[PDB]
């Protein structure tokens, strides 16, 4: 009928609205780059870096079983994995989060960014006289090479710092399938941004590499 | 209470077993399955950006809601596959979305911990939002209108509410769930409703009472996905143990198990269509296998999707099965 | 019945001698006609396979590989078919010939195009129909270089009164070699900064035992080459090295298109996982 | 039913060994990665150890790195755990969280408090 | 806690209590309902494009 006619017209007018509507905020959503954080609802802090979006998450107030909201951010850019840095044993507890995060089946495709956030308050304990008892593989660690980060440091705090690294990095290497890969920081750090930023751009061109199928 | 406790649970399971009888395997397996399905993709919803982690049929049959991780939910037009009603979203993460039964009204909610219900017929023709139903403390993981003015909404912080958009607050909160309950679903005669949780427990509930009557702990891991038979008599649940089983509110009991041994996968959405005998469960190796939900017998594998299946309903009457998934479309399936 | 296939991009542009000009032409049907036929394997499992058209790489693989199949059907019925003493067939075909290359080469341009939207500027590359407004500049601009040459002196094409392409010496090198260059150029800065930062996150090692050669990898960095076409450069090592590197640019790029289903169509993992189902 | 009833724990002096089991029914175990997890009062929930899918992937938590061991039977059906040489620091509950999906080879939320596939827990108490 | 110890044995109290019928009546009525809306099922039989409005 004509009428039948009528309110498809509408039907498809108000549906190239929506179009338009949804090509524009693609244009918006796809240049957000969200980000995972760890460590009201869920707060948002959309920092622009280099005229970058970068979309955080911060998810605090959900409760602490995370089995299936954590199934929310398989699509995301990355998981900015904040970590105590201190050792009830809370370092422990990120290490288990990050084994759970690095082999989940659908954070398998999404790739996490590790800080060690309290690494200033890191540098007392150790240096005090704490984390040897709470590890025992510590004893047997070496540092690496590439292990420089301030002439200033102490080459304790270093191997301790490297040590926890590495120690979250079993579980990136020593893994089954999954496309992704992590980035751990040491962190008053004003360069954490930039290091988003970079470990971001690693996370968009390794992710483009896997669709060329070049890794 | 604990030595209590297992008293009563080992009472309970005895009376499972003093009405066990014969299983309903065993009295099905004479009269003849419908065997093979072949359903094939009619229509493909392509338009949402992100994972769609949710989506609602409606009465109507003809308008569907679906809720995307981009901050979008579309109530498509399913049948010429138009978009009508895009919200935009004040979370970015929405893992809810029940279409209202009278049409009027659609929810939404998530990782914001709101249950923010949209009107789609506003008198400025452009949808906003008419009540955000703060409150809970977990995230928002199923809703579901009991009618234009009611909604009990599934959470992540272990408990469901019964909800008032003219008050803006809790009718009632159904505290029995132990973990973040995953989905919901309202009866046919809607008087009462069952939610699965991340338990081994998917507990029967009343919406005017408040709480729990009935518990059914029958599946092994994370109840992802729960629906009702079409009587409301019963309701079958899905988990992450890649078993969905069938449950008799008039019983007790586990009914009888949909597995196969090829599925090494969770599942996320079960539902069921206007016969008793079909059951679209939805599952993580990227298909929804169909059974013939009497009989353990896969009545078909509707492939094509090429990420998880996160969200599968079929329509009031019985039309389709539209099957949003994680690959950012949803499908309409006949 | 006689071709060889660097006459696309001979360089020098002196005629081959007859003796290898044979095998040349052996090598190019074995080539260009195994390619044609498996590039079309690739085009019937792509636009087929929605599953594997969800990355913006294999949409432009698909622009690609029509591409190139268009480019290797036009140049297998310019050579099987006789085009002798019909003109404007071979204009037409030489006409064809030119587009289906420069579409060829722009395609592997925009494959190279999209790497510097993904890799060396990696954020806010989201065009609006980003294939679309690809077709523009990889279907579109092409068709406006050949209409041109066209516009220039539609005499332009087919032979002198044999293979029928472009035959006057300044369209040539402008509107296919200077074409090839300022996609060559803008591939092999695009090619090793690929494989510069490729070869980069193969050199970070997160416990300190990197893995440099993988079976994936050598299969991926072969394939970057026949996609970006690198060994259409073998063109710029013509003239001494000129008999050696024109029997290679016979070889690598009549097959690339074959090549682009061996690395991109039968040792892409989602691709084949397709096929068992059918 | 999914219940798991902790069997073990008491008056135990430091140094001395221990036998902690689960009895784990309800769920299919040659299924599911297992695992301990203890709480001390005034501390949290803190993880122990994990054994995966016929003991494939074992490993601890760095309190107890050195010193136990875990064994499961898929036949019997139960979880166990050697205890030896205990310092009296760990006199937590212990209980043995179950990761929540079998087949996945990552284990959330068996830390997390209020968490449904953990047991009610026996108290080991060393002085 | 107590409290929620309390609040699920009250729970199992009255869960046990409600009536709880054999199961053969239960899944006959259920298979009464499968082929009683199995005529009324569109997604049993494939369904002609004249009456789906899916084609």
């Amino acid at each position: 009928t004509e009428d039948q006619r009528n309110e498809e017209k509408a039907q498809r007018e108000a549906n190239k609205k929506i179009e338009k509507q949804l090509q524009k905020d693609k244009q918006v959503y796809r240049a957000t780059h969200r980000l995972l954080l760890l460590g009201s609802g869920i707060f948002e802090t959309k920092f622009q870096v280099d005229k970058v979006n970068f979309h955080m998450f911060d998810v605090g107030a959900q409760r602490d079983e995370r089995r299936k909201w954590i199934q929310c951010f398989n699509d995301v850019t990355a998981i900015i994995f904040v970590v105590a840095s201190s050792s009830t044993n809370r370092l422990q507890a990120a290490l288990k989060l990050f084994d759970s995060i690095w082999n989940n089946k659908w954070l398998r495709d999404t790739s996490v960014i590790l800080f060690l956030n309290k690494q200033d308050l890191l540098a007392e304990k150790v240096l005090a006289g704490k984390i040897e008892d709470y590890f025992p593989e510590f004893a047997r660690y070496t540092t690496p090479e590439d292990a420089t980060p301030e002439p200033g440091e102490d080459p304790r705090v270093t191997r301790a710092k490297y040590f926890i690294r590495d120690e979250f990095l079993r579980i990136s290497t020593a893994s089954g399938d999954g496309r992704h890969y992590c980035y751990p920081h040491f962190t008053v750090d004003t360069e954490n941004i930039r290091r988003v930023f970079n470990d971001c751009r690693d996370i968009i061109q390794r992710m483009h590499l896997r669709q060329y199928e070049l890794l | 209470l604990r030595q209590e406790a297992e008293q009563l649970k080992n009472q309970i399971r005895d009376a499972r077993k003093a009405c066990a009888d014969a299983t309903l395997s065993q009295i099905t397996n004479n009269i003849d399955p419908v065997g093979r399905i072949q359903m094939r993709t009619r229509r493909t919803l392509r338009g949402h950006l992100a994972k769609i982690y949710a989506m609602h049929w409606g009465t109507d049959s003809r308008l569907l809601v679906s809720a995307s991780q981009d901050g979008k939910l579309i109530i498509w037009d399913s049948y010429t596959t138009n978009k009508v009603h895009a919200i935009p979203l004040r979370s970015s993460w929405v893992m809810t979305c029940a279409y209202a039964p009278s049409g009027n009204y659609v929810a939404c909610g998530g990782l914001d911990n709101i249950c923010s219900i949209y009107n789609l017929k506003t008198r400025e023709g452009n949808v906003r939002v008419s009540r955000e139903l703060a409150g809970h403390t977990g995230y928002l993981s199923c809703c579901r209108f009991l009618d234009d003015n009611q909604i009990v909404t599934s959470s992540g912080d272990t408990t469901c509410a019964l909800w008032d958009i003219e008050t803006g607050q809790q009718t009632t909160t159904f505290t029995g769930h132990t973990g973040d309950v995953m989905s919901l679903s309202l009866a046919p005669d809607t008087r009462l409703f069952v939610s699965g949780a991340c338990d081994a427990s998917a507990k029967l509930w009343d919406v005017r009472e408040g709480m729990c009557r009935q518990t059914f702990t029958g599946h092994e891991s994370d109840i992802n996905a729960i629906c009702f038979f079409p009587n409301g008599n019963a309701f079958a649940t899905g988990s992450d143990d890649a078993t969905c089983r069938l449950f008799d509110l008039r019983a007790d009991q586990e009914l009888m198990t949909y597995s196969h041994d090829n599925i090494i996968c969770g599942i996320t959405s079960v539902s069921f269509s206007k016969s008793g005998r079909l059951l679209l469960a939805g599952y993580d190796d990227f298909n929804c296998n169909v059974w013939d939900a009497l009989k353990a017998d896969r009545a078909g594998v509707l492939a094509g999707h090429d990420n998880r299946v996160s969200c599968l309903g079929v329509t009031d009457d019985g039309m389709a099965v539209a099957t949003g998934s994680w690959d950012s479309f949803l499908k309409i399936w006949n | 019945h006689l071709t060889s296939f660097g006459i696309l991009l001979d360089l020098s542009r002196t005629s081959l001698p007859p003796s290898q000009m044979m095998a040349l032409t052996f090598i190019t049907y074995i080539g260009c006609g195994l390619s044609s036929i498996f590039l079309s394997v690739t085009l019937v499992t792509y636009i087929a396979f929605e599953k594997i058209r969800r990355d913006y790489p294999s949409k432009i693989l698909i622009q690609l590989c029509a591409a190139l199949l268009l480019l290797n059907l036009i140049f297998l019925l310019d050579s099987w078919i006789a085009l002798y003493n019909t003109r404007g067939f071979c204009i037409a075909v030489a006409v064809f010939l030119h587009y289906f290359l420069l579409v060829s080469f722009t395609w592997m341009g925009l494959e190279a195009f999209h790497m510097y939207l993904a890799l060396v500027k990696v954020f806010n590359t989201y065009i609006r129909k980003y294939i679309l407004k690809f077709c523009i500049v990889g279907w579109g601009i092409p068709a406006v270089v050949v209409s041109i040459v066209l516009t220039i002196s539609p005499d332009n094409y087919g032979i002198g009164s044999d293979f029928c392409w472009i035959n006057s010496n300044v369209v040539f090198y402008i509107t296919v070699v200077g074409y090839f260059c300022v996609i060559f150029l803008l591939n092999v800065s695009m090619f090793i900064v690929v494989l510069v930062q490729l070869c980069r996150i193969k050199k970070k090692k997160q416990l300190g035992a990197q893995r440099k050669t993988s079976i994936q990898d050598l299969r991926s960095i072969a394939g970057l080459t026949f996609l970006l076409g690198i060994t259409w450069g073998f063109a710029f090592f013509a003239w001494p090295v000129n008999v050696t590197f024109m029997y290679l640019f016979a070889i690598f790029n009549t097959l690339q298109g074959f090549f682009i289903f061996i690395f991109y169509c039968a040792a892409k993992e989602n691709v084949r996982k397709q096929w068992r189902r059918y | 039913q999914v219940q798991l009833q902790e069997s073990g724990g008491g008056l135990v002096q430091p140094g001395g060994s221990l036998r902690l089991s689960c009895a784990a029914s309800g769920f299919t175990f040659s299924n599911y990665k297992m695992n301990w997890v203890r709480q001390a009062p005034g501390k949290g929930l803190e993880w122990v150890s994990d054994i995966s899918q016929s003991g494939a992937s074992i490993s601890y938590t760095g309190s107890v790195k050195g010193r136990f061991t875990i064994s499961r039977d898929n036949a019997k059906n139960t979880l166990y755990l050697q205890m030896n040489s205990l310092k009296p620091e760990d006199t937590a509950v212990y209980y043995c969280a179950r990761c929540p999906a079998p087949f996945t080879r990552d284990c959330f939320d068996v830390t997390s408090t209020t968490y449904a596939y953990r047991g009610q827990g026996t108290q080991v108490t060393v002085s | 806690s107590i409290a929620q110890a309390r609040k699920l044995v009250e729970q199992l109290k009255m869960e046990a209590n409600i009536d709880r019928i054999k199961v053969s009546k239960a899944a006959a009525d259920l298979m009464a309902y499968c082929e009683a809306h199995a005529k009324e099922d569109p997604l049993l039989t494939p369904v002609p494009a004249s009456e789906n409005p899916f084609r």
